[PDB]
């Protein structure tokens, strides 16, 4: 079999959206910060025995340009909603991303995964339980990741594909 | 102008001269912000724009540069410290040639700046406009062609020399 999924990576600036994506696509960790405007990637993977093409849209962490960002959300089938475990503001921003996705998709059931990135760092400010509780209240998975060590990177993207597939089954 | 300084950038493409862009800096209306750009253009404080890159060029919108500290689009510093406050929003992003401060939110002006190649009115009230291209808009239009949709440039566009005129 083969299928294809449009994945969109969203979240506040500097949380590691690009570093997570670049680990998945290019298998290296970018230590320098290169702020995103917009980037797109394609990769063929096998998830649960089912081959698929991932189209990943790496978006900029910013709340300006609502109409452009709404178009990303209309076209996207699932969303990785990323915060950094050492940036409380980025965690507090998550509910705004979920609200925008639901409004644009006109649905309360949109494939989404909550990603707590930078778990390698010793400067945590957001507790795992806090993030788990938020994800539970949304009915979505929570994955802790480190783009630096690659921990959880495949899991985050593959889990999102699983969420899309479960949504398509309804 | 009898009041507003004129500064110039000699633009280079992979080291080769492209041409000169001069700017009127609106010290009459935006004095602190104009003075920062003037001083960074002369290098008189011991640091400034000479050698730095236009790291983000998006056709239809703007050419952005001015990171002379990190050299990667994340840096910059003013003559007043790392950051200074938004001085005023008297002037707007009315069209091509407008020179305005880049920032990372309220009161974070440093050295990064952008030159508009179109009206960018959604930036009004959030970025401080402080100057305009005087001569060499054709050179800015030539720079714009090295950009791309995400701002990455296909050749390295730099300020090979800069200073104050008149
Ligand atoms: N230690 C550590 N640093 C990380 C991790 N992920 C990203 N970083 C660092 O955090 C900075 C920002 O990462 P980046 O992926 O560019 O963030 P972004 O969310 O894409 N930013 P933007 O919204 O501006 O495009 C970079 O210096 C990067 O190396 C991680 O898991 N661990
Ligand atoms: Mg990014």
């Amino acid at each position: 079999s083969m299928t294809e999924y449009k994945l969109v990576v969203v979240g506040a600036d500097g949380v590691g959206k690009s570093a997570l994506t670049i680990q998945l696509i290019q298998n290296h960790f970018v230590d320098e910060y290169d702020p995103t405007i917009e980037d797109s990637y394609r990769k063929q993977v096998v998830i649960d025995g089912e081959t698929c093409l991932l189209d990943i849209l790496d978006t900029a962490g910013q709340e300006e340009y609502s109409a452009m960002r709404d178009q990303y959300m209309r076209t996207g089938e699932g969303f990785l909603c990323v915060f950094a475990i050492n940036n409380t503001k980025s965690f507090e921003d998550i509910h705004h991303y979920r609200e925008q996705i639901k409004r644009v998709k006109d649905s309360e059931d949109v494939p989404m995964v909550l990603v707590g990135n930078k778990c390698d760092l010793p400067s945590r400010t957001v507790d795992t339980k806090q993030a788990q509780d938020l994800a539970r209240s949304y009915g979505i998975p929570f994955i802790e990741t480190s783009a630096k060590t690659r921990q959880g990177v495949d899991d985050a993207f593959y889990t999102l594909v699983r969420e899309i597939r479960k949504h398509k089954e309804k | 102008s009898m009041v507003n300084p004129t500064v110039f950038f000699d633009i280079a493409v992979d080291g080769e001269p492209l041409g000169r862009v001069s700017f009127e800096l609106f010290a009459d209306k935006v004095p602190k912000t104009a003075e920062n750009f003037r001083a960074l253009s002369t290098g008189e404080k011991g640091f400034g724009y000479k050698g730095s890159c236009f790291h983000r060029i998006i056709p239809g919108f703007m050419c952005q540069g001015g990171d002379f500290t990190r050299h990667n689009g994340t840096g910059g510093k003013s003559i007043y410290g790392e950051k200074f406050e938004d001085e005023n929003f008297i002037l707007k992003h009315t069209g091509p040639g407008i020179l305005s401060m880049a920032n990372a939110g309220p009161n974070t002006n440093g050295s990064q700046f952008f030159i508009c190649t179109a009206k960018t009115e959604w930036l009004d009230g959030k970025h401080v406009v402080f100057g305009k291209v005087k001569e060499g808009m054709n050179i800015v239009e030539a720079m714009e062609r090295f950009g791309s949709r995400n701002g990455k440039t296909s050749k390295k566009i730099t300020i090979a020399d800069c200073g104050q005129l008149e």
